[PDB]
RNA sequence: GGAGCCUCGGUUGGCCUCGGAUAGCCGGUCCCCCGCGGGGUCCGGUGCGGAGUGCCCUUCGUCCUGGGAAACGGGGCGCGGC
RNA sequence: CCCCGGAGCCCCGCGGACGCUACGCCGCGACGAGUAGGAGGGCCGCUGCGGUGAGCCUUGAAGCCUAGGGCGCGGGCCCGGG
RNA sequence: CCGCGGCGGUGCGCCGCGACCGGCUCCGGGACGGCUGGGAAGGCCCGGCGGGGAAGGUGGCUCGGCCGAGUGUUACAGCCCCCCCGGCAGCAGCACUCGCCGAAUCCCGGGGCCGAGGGAGCGAGACCCGUCGCCGCGCUCUCCCCCCUCCCGGCGCGCCGG
């Protein structure tokens, strides 16, 4: 199961050729000179008197609807989200600083930790400083400030992934009708694993941030546009 | 003259016009030259069997 | 049929004219080759300036 | 704790002299006056934000009297840093010469 | 949130043009010292031009007909009114933002007031060209209160000269203060000139 | 101090010389005249204006404790007089 | 080198739509100002007759009215309530 | 009933993202051709040959402290310029953007916008489905080796064995 014997030159253009590839792959020397009725297909079981019984796995249906929709047309190149390729603004590098633009943690400043599987950012404005925990964000609702901490050698937990940072509650039936059922439940509880994860990560960062003078105080502060200062003019 | 602009096209011009806006007349139906099977079917009796031949 | 524009859509160009592949394989390589050779001139000019 | 949106005035609709094309707002973004200063603002979310008699809902909030019409700055309109917008509904005309907020938050920065 | 523009040294229509668009974009504007607005073209030229405008009246009942305002403030208002769609609701709303004054009265006599340099005489005219003060013009066409407006402005300039002298006095002490303190603001003052002020 | 219809716009402030433009701004007067200032001369600084609206002022998380530099500043819709 | 009542099927000539009111259904191109005027189609509309709806109707017909719900490019139409 | 397993149509209402294709409008990079086989330029300097403005000059006068500044004359070169002979690699339509025309002599990457409009499965003991053309490749049914090293296994973070 060898890798790709020609590399990529451009998306869709291999470096080599047809002819170089014939020689590389060596098509010379790799020449392959090669010149129901009664028996039931897929049923079968056991059983007592009379003899054995022939069942039928996947038995034809007990209701047809009166009309139903008729197929589609194959359509070529339409991958599900999981199989997508993930981008990242070059500005956003690990241990950089963001300004989170949208949520409740709005205008708050933050440190960027990693791009998760999803394509979301993982983020921490060390809970301690900012009041921003280990948290997902989107590239698109974040301003990649030109300010970096050196975060190279911090072992972020392998177990913290997209799958963990994912909302949890609510199933279907229960009592339902009346003045009850899951309008209560009430609170997302923080849990202890979550608190342990934070504790571990922050300690590795937290010394690193402090080394930079005033940086903690910067990371405490909140961003906002005052008079006379225009996004397009200033830099971050 | 005062109804047209005209002159001597480049090589690139003949390509860009043919590839981007090359439409056959095929049973009097303007049809886009999506494959050479179209060009050939019509012009193949002249030795013209592909977009490239057409351009030449 | 939808007309995909050959000049943007590589594989449509190839469908209509397969010799495109080679023509474009050349003229990536050719341009890289020459780009390298420009850096090499520029390094020799800097070395000549240092001398 | 402050303002996370750049100010802009609703100039009026994209229009010829004598045919206004109501489906496209024009937006005089504050502090920008060159078809040059305005590549920042292309594709940013923007809100006509206004309040009305009856109460409404509110995302992550209790029922309010404020309402908004969301839109998007599309392209730069003529030399002096006006900008075209397009809104999920057309803007009211009541709106002329009033604030609309151009956000930061489809950022490419 | 409000423009105050010292109409002195500006050009009548040139300023009015700029004011109109500000006013149409919801900007509340105030235009002050309107008698000081000055109009290109030699004096006599413009007097006749006004006197013509006076002649325009609704023959059968002048009481209806085009009301020729004398005061420089109202004149300038008239010319700004001529660049808005003032028959519309939005046009009428626009003018309601604009606020014009002969001389400079008490809210704005202690406000810093801007200057539109694109309407300014020193810039927009050749120096050998002639022009008219809209005051003189207003005076001769029947404006009652030139002298009053002059006598009130001499007070204001005297009142202001005092303020400036005290302002200067603070500035001077502040220049002294920094020098008194410049070893215990030294590693602040250094950082405010790495990122490029104080130079 | 409490509720409760309705009408909306807003989403830091700027508390000011006069004016000139083939010129201005600031100092300081050793010296002179006028009513701490005003006017003068002389000298010293700035002048694509940093005593700059290309500007200035203001900060934008809350608290805890326990050091340093800075330190008598702030408040009580604190209270009376000029 | 064998038979589809079974090759398992991208083609299947052994039998053939979910589709086929053949006045139906489907696909490709192109095009679309209009008085006078002409022609076509109107499951547009009015009144009466032969047929036909084992139609509807005092458990409420026709008409009338309706800030009720819809359909149709439109002529118009259908439902709810009175 | 729990499986939200497999397929099919859906979302109560308001939202957002993502990647793919179509049509646009911009941005940034690079690589080439042709010319008066570009013109000017730069850099190194050498040997000559003249001509001009006008000069470290001189001179009348003037203005300042022999020196500096301002006019005036004859004009060589000790400020330059210009022509002519002869010769060097650094040029290159040159980021020292001084003046073109282009691209089988042409490619790469990026951003904003609008749009998705179609539906080659209605079998009774064996798919509720692929896919046509094009790209190549990639792989394998051929052996080799090298490297890095993710999972796992072993040995001392280092080394050895998907
Ligand atoms: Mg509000
Ligand atoms: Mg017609
Ligand atoms: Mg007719």
């Amino acid at each position: 199961p060898h890798c790709s014997r020609n590399p990529v030159l451009v998306r869709g253009i291999g470096r080599y050729s047809r002819s170089a590839m014939y020689s590389r792959k060596a098509l010379y020397k790799r020449k392959y000179a090669a010149p129901v009725l009664a028996t039931v297909t897929k049923p079968v079981g056991g059983d007592k008197n009379g003899g054995t019984r022939v069942v039928k796995l996947r038995k034809m249906p007990r209701y047809y609807p009166t009309e139903d929709v008729p197929r589609k047309l194959l359509s070529h190149g339409r991958k599900p989200f999981s199989q997508h390729v993930r981008k990242l603004r070059a500005s956003i590098t690990p241990g950089t600083i963001l300004i989170i633009l949208t949520g409740r943690h709005r205008g708050k400043r933050v440190v960027f930790l990693k791009q998760l599987s999803s394509g979301l950012l993982l983020v921490t404005g060390p809970l301690s400083l900012n009041r921003v925990p280990l948290r997902r964000t989107h590239q698109k609702f974040v301003i990649a400030t030109s300010t970096k901490i050196d975060i190279s050698g911090v072992k972020i937990p392998k177990h913290l992934t997209d799958a963990y940072f994912k909302k949890k509650q609510l199933r279907k039936p229960r009592h339902q009708e009346g003045e009850i059922f899951d309008t209560e439940k009430e609170k997302y509880e923080i849990t202890e694993q979550r608190k342990v994860d934070q504790k571990a990560v922050d300690s590795q960062i937290l010394p690193k941030i402090k080394a930079v003078p005033q940086l903690q105080g910067y990371l405490r502060s909140v961003f906002a546009l005052t008079n006379g200062v225009y996004p397009h003019k200033l830099v971050f | 003259e005062p109804y047209i602009a005209w002159g001597y096209p480049n090589l690139k011009s003949v390509n860009e016009l043919i590839y981007k806006r090359g439409y056959g007349k095929i049973n009097k139906k303007r049809i886009a030259l999506t494959d050479n099977a179209l060009i050939a079917r019509s012009l193949g009796k002249y030795g013209i069997i592909c977009m490239e031949d057409l351009i030449h | 049929v939808l007309k995909k524009n050959p000049l943007k859509n590589l594989r449509i160009m190839l469908k209509l004219n397969p010799y495109a592949k080679t023509m474009r394989r050349n003229t990536i390589l050719r341009q890289a080759r020459n780009h390298k050779l420009r850096v090499e001139r520029a390094a020799a000019a800097l070395a000549a300036k240092k001398s | 704790s402050g303002r996370l949106w750049c100010k802009a005035i609703f100039a009026g609709y994209k229009r010829g002299l004598r045919n206004q094309r109501e489906h496209t707002a024009l937006l005089k973004i504050e502090g920008v006056y060159a078809r040059d200063e305005t590549e920042f603002y292309l594709g940013k979310r923007c809100a006509y934000v206004y309040k009305a008699k009856n109460n409404t809902v509110t995302p992550g909030g209790k029922p309010n009297k404020t309402r908004v019409i969301w839109g998007k700055v599309t392209r730069a309109h003529g030399n002096s840093g006006m900008v075209r917008a397009k809104f999920r509904s057309n803007l009211p005309a009541k709106a002329i010469g009033h604030r609309i907020r151009v956000m930061l938050y489809p950022s490419r920065i | 949130q409000v423009l105050v523009l010292d109409g002195r040294g500006h050009l009548l229509g040139r300023l009015a043009a700029i004011v109109a668009k500000q006013v149409l974009l919801g900007r509340k504007v105030v235009v002050v010292r309107c008698e000081g607005i000055n109009i290109s073209g030699n004096f006599y030229r413009n007097k006749l031009k006004y006197l013509a405008f006076l002649r325009k009246r609704m023959n059968t009942n002048p009481s209806r007909g085009p009301y020729h305002f004398r005061a420089p403030s109202r004149i300038f208002w008239r010319t700004v009114r001529g660049m808005l769609p003032h028959k519309t609701k939005r046009g009428q709303a626009a003018l309601d933002r604009l606020k014009v004054f002969d001389g400079i009265p008490p809210p704005y006599d202690k406000k810093k007031r801007m200057v539109v340099p694109a309407a300014l005489k020193v810039v927009r005219l050749k120096p050998t060209r002639k022009f008219a003060y809209l005051g003189r013009l207003a005076h001769e066409v029947g404006w009652k209160y030139q002298a009053v407006t002059a006598t009130l402005e001499e007070k204001r300039k005297e009142k202001a000269k005092i303020h400036y002298r005290k302002k200067k006095q603070l500035m001077r002490l502040r220049k002294q203060a920094e020098k008194n303190v410049e070893k215990k603001i030294d590693r602040f003052t250094e950082v405010l000139k790495t990122h490029g002020f104080l130079v």
